[PDB]
């Protein structure tokens, strides 16, 4: 039974929380500047929690609202809370499987959309933002999102996205209507084809030029930005997203579990696995962004070179970059009236900018699998296995995300007496996909980045503090104590209860404080932003209606637990 | 401006500038510039101008390795040519016949060196990449149609039984 619920619990965890969210979110806090807090905020935040977890799952042996309200009925809001914040995921994390669905269906041309820009319309060169962006990133910008210039802007719905996630949805709908528990085989194949894909990716992207640079750039923990609290906030919301805390079905899969069973076994392996998978996807992905980030200076190089050459009426090879400053010096020397006309033109380039400026954003691991995959032999076959294992792992997430969702709507005898449960899930599904067709406009990845930021972010943090907060100050840290040792024989390690009781809460209490003083002190939220004009990302302010729902996307989640502890009172008086 | 530059002439805009770029294209196993390359180069100008002038003016003119003059040689491998008539220095081609002919029979000039239109640039004759032939209708909408079938069709059939069966 061990083997059933530890392979169903590293299913749940391992998503795309674990290929996708880490590399770009590891990129954009400066890598190992970012790893080194992950590390430290996984031995603080992620093996006692999620223990902690498991452990009310069994004790209780009830539902997430269920437990949180036979503990204390004061509390009992904390349980219909961790529901909410479920559909908020659910309401955009089916778009990225869209995404892939879409990637998928261009991959069965020979001339593949992300491998050669289109002509320019001379027929003699190629376009200027094809040009001046990889084709990859035109792809992904241009031919997939069509992201529009700024936040303010946004057209009508395009059709294709939104076709994409209406396919996406009716296989979600699909798989919660066929299986449930047929997933022996699945198991024993699911949780092995990620890691088979990974690791022909990782074959491939440790023999590319430059792979050391990117490996260098994960591994290293630059201390001028290791002080950003940004970068801590992001690894501890991380952490809760990748292993599930606060969504509430980790405590009710660890409810079907017999009571003599070792949670503290169990909750290590699936804390560590879920490291080790994320550390993997993301030395693969970074790999890769390596060669891209080499090949880009390189190409700049050649590019001074040429320019040099064509002017100075220089040897076809004598300028290299073995020997380009000396000879700038010597051409600097030797004339000053030619070489003050284009000193402007040269353009500085080093490895380390282009390390932080080469690809940015939720589309990091989109380019940098499709320009690894336009590096390959049969480009189609590696394409197909990539996005289907995406695929996998984006459909497993949200099975388990939808049924977290459904289950207190069918436990609740006042809707099942009226509809059957394949009208609850179809209804669940229509308004989840209706609802989600604002990320498909033009404008619609920069709703989807404040999703993927507050949404399911912050909430997950106060959610997890209340749990904890309730589990050893409400309750009574000795008598829970008292009752898991009654249940498996053996007393909580006084490790966990060191953890359970004052490390985490404090911990996420200063992380806290320590966000809120950061956003005050700067006073200007920002976003990043296409400009294919100067073809890279520049940074804009936040308008005036986007705060607003940034805003309540985290309030109603976290503001939830005290409406209902007031409603409470209220009745009682 | 005081003064002269020994560079302008009236016949100057008839130039035209040809730019090679031997160690790019080959990288090693490249050969030399040396007089006899610049012999072979003015014989495969004189040719494509024999072409021009015999499919499309229907003349025949007897052009030679003399009758392509070239100037300001320097190690880069970029000069300026102009061609004549066959026995007659005074007369020039205009420089737009020129660049008709070199574009005619660029492919063969590049062959004769084993260069492809990169490495041998003539700096005013541009060449065509060549329009990307589209597939009939679009592949991957056709396999979205597909996918998308087959599931519409699995959810009515699994919705068709669960209700059938209770
Ligand atoms: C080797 O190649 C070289 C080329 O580099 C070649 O040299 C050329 O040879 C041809 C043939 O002999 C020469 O053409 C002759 O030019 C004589 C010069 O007199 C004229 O000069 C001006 C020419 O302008 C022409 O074109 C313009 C633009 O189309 C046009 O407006 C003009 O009217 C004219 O057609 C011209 O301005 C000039 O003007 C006179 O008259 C005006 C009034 O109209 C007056 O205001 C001026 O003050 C002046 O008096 C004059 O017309 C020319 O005499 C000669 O014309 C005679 O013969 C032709 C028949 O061939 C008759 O039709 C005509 O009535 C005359 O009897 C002819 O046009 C050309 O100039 C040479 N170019 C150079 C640079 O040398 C060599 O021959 C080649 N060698 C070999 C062996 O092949
Ligand atoms: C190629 O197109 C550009 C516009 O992007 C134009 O400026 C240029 O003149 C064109 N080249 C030729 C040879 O017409
Ligand atoms: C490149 O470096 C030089 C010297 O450090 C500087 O003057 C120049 O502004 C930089 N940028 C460009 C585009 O030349
Ligand atoms: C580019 O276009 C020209 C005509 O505009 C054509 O002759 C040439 O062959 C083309 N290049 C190709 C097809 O590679
Ligand atoms: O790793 C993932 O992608 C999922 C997201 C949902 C919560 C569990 N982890
Ligand atoms: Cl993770």
């Amino acid at each position: 039974n061990s083997l059933q619920f530890v392979f169903a619990c590293i299913s749940y965890a391992v998503g795309l929380g674990n290929v996708w969210r880490f590399p770009y979110l590891c990129q954009m806090y400066g890598g190992g500047s970012f790893l080194v807090p992950y590390i430290i905020m996984l031995i603080v935040e992620g093996m006692p929690l999620l223990y902690l977890e498991l452990a009310v799952g069994q004790r209780m042996r009830q539902g997430s609202i269920g437990a949180w309200r036979t503990i204390s009925p004061y509390l009992s809001g904390v349980g219909v809370a961790s529901v909410v914040v479920s559909f908020f995921l659910s309401m955009y994390y089916n778009v990225i499987n869209a995404w892939a669905f879409w990637y998928l269906f261009h991959s069965f041309q020979d001339p593949l959309p992300w491998s050669v820009c289109p002509l320019n319309g001379n027929h003699t060169g190629y376009d200027e933002e094809c040009e001046k962006a990889s084709s990859t990133q035109y792809f992904w910008y241009r031919k997939t999102l069509n992201i529009s210039p700024s936040l303010q802007e946004n057209g009508g719905v395009q059709w294709e996205p939104a076709l994409c996630l209406l396919l996406a949805w009716l296989v979600v709908y699909l798989c919660i209507l066929r299986g449930t528990e047929s997933t022996g085989k699945v198991v024993y194949f699911t949780a092995s084809l990620p890691y088979c894909v990974l690791i022909i990716y990782l074959i491939r992207g440790l023999t590319l030029h430059g792979a050391t640079n990117g490996l260098m750039y994960m591994f290293t923990p630059k201390i001028e930005q290791l002080a950003n609290p940004k970068a801590w906030i992001n690894a501890a919301t991380q952490i809760f997203f990748s292993l599930g805390l606060g969504f509430g079905s980790l405590i009710a899969f660890a409810s079907y579990n017999e009571p003599s069973n070792n949670c503290q076994k169990h909750a290590i392996i699936v804390s560590l696995i879920n490291s080790f998978t994320s550390i993997f996807a993301s030395i693969v992905t970074f790999s890769i962004y390596g060669f891209k980030a080499t090949f880009n200076y390189e190409n700049c190089l050649k590019k001074v070179s040429l320019l040099l050459t064509n002017t100075f009426d220089l040897e076809d090879g004598f300028l290299t970059a073995s020997n380009l400053e000396q000879v700038k010096g010597y051409l600097a020397s030797a004339y000053p009236s030619k070489y003050s006309e284009m000193f402007p033109q040269i353009k500085n380039c080093s490895l380390e900018s282009e390390l932080d400026t080469a690809v940015q954003g939720t589309g990091l691991a989109f380019i940098v699998y499709t320009e690894a995959i336009k590096n390959m032999e049969v480009s189609q076959l590696w394409s197909v296995l990539y996005f289907f294992m995406l695929l996998m792992l984006g459909i497993g997430s949200m099975l388990g995300n939808t049924a977290a969702i459904l289950t207190p709507l069918t436990d609740s005898k006042i809707i099942s007496s009226h509809l059957p449960k394949e009208a609850i899930s179809g209804l669940v599904c229509l308004v989840n996909c209706a609802i989600g067709m604002v990320f498909t406009m033009e404008a619609g990845n920069y709703w989807f980045d404040i999703f993927n930021d507050y949404a399911a972010t912050l909430s997950l943090l106060l959610i997890v503090l209340v749990e904890t907060i309730a589990v050893c100050y409400v309750y009574g840290l000795r008598r829970f104590e008292s009752d898991l040792k009654a249940m498996t024989g053996r007393a909580v390690s006084w490790y966990w209860k060191v953890m359970w009781a004052g490390v985490s809460p404090l911990l996420i209490v200063s992380l806290f404080v320590f966000y809120l003083s950061d956003y005050i002190l700067t006073g200007t939220l920002k976003y990043q932003a296409w400009d294919a004009s100067q073809g890279q990302l520049v940074t804009k302010d936040y308008p005036a209606y986007a705060l607003a729902v940034i805003g309540l996307l985290v309030a109603s989640s976290t503001m939830c637990i005290p409406l209902a502890a007031l409603g409470t009172f209220v009745q009682r008086r | 401006f005081v003064g002269w530059s020994t560079d302008w002439s009236p016949y100057a805009d008839q130039s035209i500038k040809v730019r090679i770029s031997l160690k790019s294209a080959l990288g090693d196993k490249a050969y030399e510039w040396n007089d006899n390359e610049m012999y072979l180069f003015r014989s495969s100008v004189a040719y494509a101008m024999r072409q021009y002038f015999l499919k499309v003016k229907n003349q025949m003119i007897l052009f030679g390795e003399e009758d392509v003059r070239v100037a300001n040689l320097k190690p880069r491998i970029s000069f300026n040519f102009f061609v004549t008539a066959p026995k007659n220095v005074s007369d020039i081609i205009p420089r737009t016949e020129v660049e008709k002919a070199i574009r005619m029979s660029r492919s063969r000039i590049n062959d004769a060196f084993r260069l492809n239109d990169n490495s041998l640039e003539f700096l005013g004759i541009q060449p065509t990449l060549g329009p990307p032939n589209q597939p009939p209708v679009s592949i991957w909408l056709i396999v979205f149609g597909v996918v998308m079938g087959v599931i519409v069709v699995g959810i009515v059939i699994l919705i068709f039984t669960g209700i059938r069966d209770r």
